[PDB]
């Protein structure tokens, strides 16, 4: 299948309190495997996955110096869009960041990312030709303009198509009996009365990776919304995944529905019916 | 600023087991902004052995955190999760549900 | 691995 890797990077603003808060964390896939945090006593780039943990010292220290470096630039950004914005330096705010790349099955670059938000909006992104940015607002032109001119896009295109997919793959290698691994859901179905007239019927899929995953209710074999609720995929903590669905019925007609789960460690899509 | 007020789901990692050693999690995603204030309790107490998880976000930008604890369900016992964020008046307490 | 180019908003 295909695999993702990618950064993540949260900058809190503290008025008075010191320095901006700076967390940064890496994922492959749905497995965290780096984190950074600018309150925490190491001020070094730390392993969060068992494979990562044979890197040697030129590794950690390379990502360490990198990671500050963000650090320093996020420190200074926070400034620089309260001054785009005219706000005081009395609020707190907040600049997020991602970057990373999609890989096709055969681990060729399929999708590149670098993008921006202030506050919880859009700011500015980087487009799939990763050539040209999104500016979300009339204040993100300025740095759109800056970047254009600098040809930024261009620098980042390298970094997306070639180291980005180079340490992915040897991430999955190193990694391969976590990360390549898929765990198919298992599944089961639970029955409650509401009272003497409805049923819930919820079908569950627990113990799966990686996360994506398609739980659908049919009556009659035919799709069905109405009466239906999903939750957001949860993580177990174990490194696996849970995701329920559930549907109300009528008490009596409850064998005329079907839970269908698709995913990508299943040979074929399973088909629940109560009992 | 885009606000948004967490989804809270309380639930534990394997099916539970009266007697069995199992963890206790509860999920708060797609908040905004990230100062979020979460205990786990055990009959309306704080749980003080409790871990998190790095603070990340998704593609919306909204953040999600991963609070757990080492716990043996009994068949009396109550768990919840108390959640506090700006766009909450009150701390919000879900109850787990086992029975699911 | 982490990037190393100077992006600054």
């Amino acid at each position: 299948g295909s695999h993702s890797m990618r950064y993540f990077f949260t900058s809190v603003s503290r008025p008075g309190r010191g320095e901006p808060r700076f967390i940064a964390v890496g994922y492959v896939d749905d497995t965290q495997f780096v984190r950074f945090d600018s309150d925490a006593a190491s001020q070094r780039m730390e392993p969060r996955a068992p494979w990562i943990e044979q890197e040697g010292p030129e590794y950690w220290d390379g990502e360490t110096r990198k990671v500050k470096a963000h650090s320093q630039t996020h420190r200074v950004d926070l400034g620089t869009l309260r001054g785009y914005y005219n706000q005081s330096e009395a609020g707190s705010h907040t600049v997020q960041r991602m970057y990373g790349c999609d890989v096709g099955s055969d681990w060729r670059f399929l999708r590149g990312y670098h993008q921006y938000a202030y506050d919880g909006k859009d700011y500015i992104a980087l487009k799939e030709d990763l050539r040209s940015w999104t500016a979300a607002d009339m204040a993100a032109q300025t740095t759109k303009h800056k970047w254009e001119a600098a040809h930024v896009a261009e620098q980042l295109r390298a970094y997306l198509e070639g180291t980005c997919v180079e340490w992915l793959r040897r991430y999955l290698e190193n990694g391969k009996e976590t990360l390549q691994r898929t765990d198919a859901p298992k599944t089961h179905m639970t029955h409650h009365a509401v009272s003497d007239h409805e049923a819930t019927l919820r079908c569950w899929a627990l113990s799966f990776y990686p996360a994506e995953i398609t739980l659908t209710w049919q009556r009659d074999g035919e799709d069905q919304t109405q009466d239906t609720e999903l939750v957001e995929t949860r993580p177990a903590g174990d490194g696996t995944f849970q995701k329920w669905a559930a549907v109300v019925v009528p008490s009596g007609q409850e064998q005329r529905y079907t839970c269908h789960v698709q995913h990508e460690g299943l040979p074929k899509p399973l088909t629940l019916r109560w009992e | 600023m885009i606000q948004r007020t967490p989804k809270i789901q309380v639930y534990s990692r394997h099916p539970a087991e009266n007697g069995k050693s199992n963890f206790l999690n509860c999920y708060v995603s797609g908040f905004h902004p990230s100062d979020i204030e979460v205990d786990l309790l055990k009959n309306g107490e704080r749980i003080e052995k409790v871990e998190h998880s790095d603070l990340s976000f998704s593609k919306d930008w909204s953040f999600y955190l991963l609070y757990y604890t080492e716990f043996t369900p009994t068949e009396k016992d109550e768990y919840a999760c108390r959640v506090n964020h700006v766009t909450l008046s009150q701390p919000k307490i879900v109850k787990w549900d086992r029975d699911m | 691995k982490l990037s190393h180019q100077p992006v600054l908003l």
